[PDB]
């Protein structure tokens, strides 16, 4: 039948999960945001739609850090985006403090993803409305 | 409740005319045994702050591990990190005073003495104390341990109150603090003759010397004591 896309966890017919696809459209919606990787790091650049004359130019701050050596950036619901990386520096700090150095970053990357990815197993919480674009350098590259 | 175990002694300091002098040796003891020789208990917090620390040891690399969280924490989401929003002395200050009350509120102190000793963004001075029981309070000379009993004496007769820091120079500053770092090498049994020493200057910034020995010692006219009352050989 139909109403498949109208809670999260929810299998459709066709095996898949309608309500990420539809938090998909919302970063769709969003601002162009990039990444590029170069030879011994990483570039982040975000485009910042300015709306009008009274925004502070310069201020109004969107590429976010991580630690000291990871950079993020995300196009979508922005509050969505500050969660994450507010969980991203929590889990960050806790990889620091029992292991001591500092988190690698496919270490963090599947930190990230494990996240999200639980907010795609229940009911009764909504996908993460961005897609975010993150690295930085670690002990080896 | 607990006891230290791995411990530090005297952290001294006095302010000058232009800032702050701090210093403390390298020693880490364990009982009377005189165990860890490379041992820094100055830690600096960016570029205007200097925390000494004496007691536990193991406490006291949970406080630092505690500031170096402070200064990433503050750098989030803070264009102006590294300045007008970067860290100041009395901003660590306060956070250490916070958590040493809080640990000895809950009958679990740190079992430490510190001094923070720094140069405030409007060119003050910064210098003051905090212990394991919570209690906090600033001085023209500060310290900790035997250094209250042997260093403060000395400092004290550089600068005696206020209006004695515009008086004092950086020079005189420091070679009192030396020269107070050598008395308590005679003195204490729990020094170490290595120590290091940190300058913070509202003008010259912060200047961190390691690896400084005690010099200049008096010990010839031991030779001419012999026995303890009527022994003549």
């Amino acid at each position: 039948g139909t109403g498949y896309d109208l809670s999260n966890s929810v299998f459709s017919p066709d095996g898949r999960n309608f309500q990420v696809e539809y938090a998909v459209k919302a970063v769709e919606n969003g601002t162009t945001s990039i990444g590029i990787k170069c030879n011994d790091g990483v570039v982040f650049a975000v485009e910042k739609l300015i709306t009008s004359k009274l925004l502070v130019p310069q201020k109004n701050v969107k590429i976010q850090v991580v630690d000291r050596h990871i950079g993020c950036v995300y196009s979508g619901l922005i509050p969505d985006g500050r969660h994450l990386v507010n969980r991203g520096r929590e889990e960050a700090a806790s990889f620091k403090k029992l292991y001591k150095t500092p988190i690698p970053i496919p270490a963090f990357a599947d930190r990230l993803g494990q996240y999200v990815q639980a907010h795609t197993l229940y009911n009764s919480v909504r996908p993460f409305g961005v897609s975010t674009i993150f690295g930085g350098v670690d002990k080896n590259g | 409740t607990q006891q230290p175990i791995v411990t530090g002694t005297s952290v001294i300091s006095m302010k000058y005319d232009n800032g702050v002098i701090i210093a403390a040796d390298n020693l880490g003891s364990y009982g009377s045994l005189l165990r860890f020789n490379g041992v820094e208990r100055l830690i600096p917090v960016g570029d205007n702050t200097v925390v000494g620390i004496s007691g536990d040891i193991s406490d006291m690399q949970h406080i630092e591990r505690l500031l170096k969280d402070l200064v990433t924490e503050n750098a989030y989401d803070n264009p102006l990190a590294d300045a007008e929003e970067a860290l100041e002395p009395s901003y660590i200050f306060e956070y250490l005073a916070t958590v040493m009350y809080q640990r000895r509120s809950k009958m679990n102190p740190l079992w430490n003495a510190i001094i923070v000793a720094g140069v405030q963004s409007n060119g003050d001075q910064f210098l003051r104390y905090v212990n394991l029981l919570g209690v906090t309070y600033s001085s023209p000379t500060l310290a900790t341990g035997f250094g209250a009993h042997m260093a403060n004496p000395l400092l004290r007769k550089v600068v005696d109150r206020e209006s004695d820091i515009p008086k004092t120079t950086v020079q005189v500053a420091e070679e009192a603090i030396v020269n107070a770092m050598r008395v308590l090498y005679y003195r204490d049994a729990r020094s170490s003759r290595n120590f290091s020493l940190a300058i913070i200057d509202k003008n010259t910034g912060l200047t961190f010397k390691k690896n400084l020995q005690v010099e200049n010692m008096k010990w010839d006219f031991a030779k001419d004591i012999k026995g303890y009352g009527t022994q003549k050989i």
